[PDB]
């Protein structure tokens, strides 16, 4: 689930760490 | 107000008070090695525990160190494996482990300790709360559904709640049902429905359904310093970039890539076309929801930035044009894309997620009448062999009512403006 045209996901971002 | 101290740690509050004071102060050092001493020395107390716990997460912050907050990672697990550990410590302990398994990027990991947590404490609703998030991070909507609906049969005004199950009824197309929770949820004022997600959603339910009142919640998200204008309304964004719907390509810079786009397209359109005709499975239809109806498909070529090796062997020529241009090839933030629409076609108003991208469209096969591209208050038409640049992150809306299918190439750029140190740094998208 990735946020290509839209925001239709809870979060877009998939961060790791600092 | 929290008591976290059992009754042994109440007679060597001394020494746990002296380590503490220490870490307070920013004496980290010292302070990570008087609380080790004192979890050898009182390997059963839970204070001397947490403690340890504390200090080695205040030392990832100065250091920066992922492998420093995931040692603290266990510290904080080992805490709740002692024995009479009051509860207040125990909630705090593994609230703190789940919030920086997240941080880290532990979504799998933070969702068991939610778990945990909620069989610990069965009467706290801010718990339950918490799972749904941990649910709604791994995409398990469905799930999370159900800990949001738990929690409003017990607590009917919890806006936390309504906001969440609001958000989740819209991404699955319950368009008018979410409309209620979404609103009531934002107006409760509750901690955390003060987020530029709900009020996106919210005026974007609102447009879908006819209702006028969605662009006073877009004013009040603006107002509210989540959305950069009423238009321009995406989430992920690098504040101070130029903010306009349409773009030159004089003023984006790009102007090679746009001429080798304009001067190569006859190549672009026919390896598009044998895609469709050979291998049309290659096309994937549109999955984000944004069509009121009609026929939307997609044959992508880069994604976050990197190339898909099997989907170049349909466009060969193409992606080796491309590999020219690091600014579309290395955008993590954008796309390189074939999409076909069909007549009967059309896409909701809707918005980009972030604001450091640009977005080309070099038209391929046009139909005379029945496409065009609205994006702000300015409605425009492809033509074959041109490109269209526009900033997504503004409200744009598409038709198709032609009387033949429309195909286009989509090059995403990093906005100009954007550095070396921002493009390389910046998160997927
Ligand atoms: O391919 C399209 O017609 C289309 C529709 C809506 N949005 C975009 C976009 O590039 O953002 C493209
Ligand atoms: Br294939
Ligand atoms: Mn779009």
């Amino acid at each position: 689930g990735k946020c290509k045209d839209g925001l239709g996901e809870y979060t877009c971002t998939s961060l790791e760490g600092f | 107000k929290p008591k976290l101290l059992n009754k042994f740690d109440k007679t060597i509050k001394a020494e746990l008070d002296a380590a503490e004071k220490l870490r307070k102060r920013g004496k980290i050092e010292e302070a990570v090695n008087a609380f080790k001493e004192l979890v050898r020395k009182y390997p059963q107390s839970p204070r001397a525990r947490y403690g340890k716990a504390q200090c080695e997460d205040d030392l990832a912050e100065k250091r920066r160190s992922n492998e420093v907050l995931r040692g603290a990672i266990e510290t904080y697990q080992e805490v709740a494996s002692l024995p009479d550990v009051p509860a207040d410590l125990l909630k705090l302990s593994l609230k703190r482990r789940s919030d920086r398994q997240q941080f880290l990027g532990h979504m799998r990991g933070s969702l068991l300790t939610l778990q945990r947590l909620v069989q610990l404490f069965p009467n706290d609703t801010s718990l339950k709360n918490d799972l749904g998030v941990g649910y709604l991070l791994i995409g398990d909507n469905d799930n999370a559904k159900k800990v949001y609906e738990e929690v409003l049969s017990v607590t009917p005004n919890d806006g936390f709640a309504k906001v969440h199950y609001g958000f989740i009824l819209k991404a699955q197309n319950k368009i008018a049902e979410s409309i209620p929770y979404l609103k009531e949820g934002i107006e409760s004022g509750d901690p955390g429905t003060d987020d530029g997600r709900f009020y996106f959603h919210l005026g974007d339910a609102m447009q879908r359904v006819g209702n006028k009142e969605a662009y006073k919640w877009y004013e009040l998200g603006h107002k509210r310093g989540h959305f950069a204008s009423v238009w321009q309304r995406s989430l992920y964004n690098v504040n101070g970039l130029k903010a306009q719907p349409w773009w030159t390509p004089k003023e984006t810079g790009y102007t090679e890539l746009v001429k080798s786009l304009e001067r190569n397209w006859k190549l672009i359109r026919d390896e598009g076309l044998a895609v469709m005709d050979k291998a049309k499975g290659l096309f994937l239809p549109e999955d984000e929801n944004l069509r009121e109806k009609g026929d939307w498909s997609q044959f992508t070529l880069w994604q976050q930035g990197r190339r898909n090796e099997n989907a170049c062997k349909g466009a060969p020529k193409t992606c080796t044009l491309l590999e020219k241009f690091p600014e579309t090839t290395g955008c993590r933030r954008g796309q390189i894309k074939y999409s076909i629409m069909h007549p009967g076609t059309h896409v909701w108003p809707h918005t980009g997620p972030t604001n450091c991208r640009l977005r080309m469209h070099l038209g391929l096969v046009i139909p005379k009448e029945g496409c065009k591209i609205r994006c702000a208050n300015e409605t425009k038409t492809w033509e074959e062999g041109k490109v269209l640049i526009f900033d997504d992150s503004f409200e744009h809306e598409v038709w198709q009512d032609a009387s033949s299918f429309r195909l286009i190439f989509i090059v995403d750029v990093w906005h100009p403006e954007l550095t070396p140190q921002q493009r390389r740094s910046l998160p997927a998208i």
